[PDB]
């Protein structure tokens, strides 16, 4: 497997502190409590509201009377219910709207594929197996070769470290917008236009 | 010719092909003119022992980076080592 080959060389793939079950009761968490308790969870004690009220609020965030909705609640449902609906045969049948992350999952198994060929290189040297070099030649002429292996291969481990810090904050302030959307979107209301769609 | 090792971290050289791994029954299926198997990373995965054709797979020895757990020095001397995907034996 790749992770195998991978595992071999030194490349050791280290285990996300939170595990998908823990990441599923957040999700759940936030998500059962947007429901129950309004937003006044992100800013103290969760507080048991009625839904149907909730909504009542949060259409004069946009500055709809809530006298709408009480009316409308029906029509409202469906709308909603249905546009739920909707979400899952796109998904279904959607590859793409994943290709944020499948991006991302790509372009990291790349450069570790590419960081892994680069073991087969000769990089100038005579051959790119360590000790084939050896076996084949005394030392004090390998001390020469190595060198254009161990040149070659830090190089190699720099270009893609070097990558890796650069990718990394590119993940890092989409984490930063991910908090920032989950603090304010999900969490309060957001006054921002389109910063929610 | 030396005896084959089995499910023990072991030094080898197949037909002059050498690394160094363990060797376990597997079930991948050569053709017959076949010698090496490979993954996808040119890594030898797999080999077929010459003398008795079967398939051996090759999982170089586990490795991993040792963890060393620890409150602050200041409450304790006390350390719990966290050997990192390793199944527990080669300890
Ligand atoms: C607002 O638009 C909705 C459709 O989005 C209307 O609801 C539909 O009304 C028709 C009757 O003309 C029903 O046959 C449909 O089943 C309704 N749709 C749903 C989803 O319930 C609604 O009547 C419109 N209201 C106003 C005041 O224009
Ligand atoms: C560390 O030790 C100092 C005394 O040397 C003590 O005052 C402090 O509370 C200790 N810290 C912890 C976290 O126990
Ligand atoms: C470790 O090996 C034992 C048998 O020796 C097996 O029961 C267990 O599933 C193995 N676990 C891992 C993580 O390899």
């Amino acid at each position: 497997d790749l992770i195998c080959a991978q595992k071999f060389n030194g490349l050791t793939v280290l285990p996300p502190l939170l595990t998908d079950e823990m990441i599923a009761q957040y999700t759940s968490a936030l998500l059962a409590g947007t429901i129950t308790s309004g937003w006044t969870f992100g800013a103290g004690a969760a507080l048991q509201i009625p839904f149907a009220m909730q909504m009542a609020y949060r259409f004069n965030g946009i500055g709809v009377t809530q006298n709408v909705l009480y009316e409308n609640q029906k029509l409202i449902a469906n709308q909603f219910n249905s546009a739920i609906g909707k979400i899952q045969d796109s998904l279904s049948s959607t590859a793409s709207a994943l290709g944020k992350l499948q991006d991302v999952v790509n372009q990291n198994a790349q450069a570790l594929n590419t960081l892994v060929k680069q073991l087969s290189s000769n990089f100038g040297a005579i051959s790119s197996v360590l000790n084939d070099i050896l076996s084949r030649l005394d030392k004090v002429e390998a001390e020469v070769q190595i060198d254009r292996l161990i040149t070659g291969r830090l190089q190699s481990l720099q270009t893609y470290v070097t990558q890796q810090l650069i990718r990394a904050a590119e993940i890092r302030a989409s984490a930063n917008l991910a908090a920032t959307k989950m603090s304010e979107c999900v969490l309060g209301q957001s006054k921002r236009v389109d910063f929610c769609g | 010719s030396t005896n084959l090792v089995k499910n023990k971290c072991v030094n080898f050289n197949f037909n002059g092909l050498t690394g160094t791994g363990v060797l376990t029954e597997s079930n991948k299926k050569f053709l017959p003119f076949q010698q090496f198997g490979r993954d996808i990373a040119d890594t030898t995965d797999a080999v077929r022992d010459p003398q008795t054709l079967e398939i051996l797979d090759i999982t170089p020895c586990s490795f991993g980076g040792v963890s060393v757990i620890t409150p602050g020095t200041n409450t304790s001397n006390q350390v719990a080592v966290l050997y990192q995907d390793v199944n527990c034996t080669e300890v």
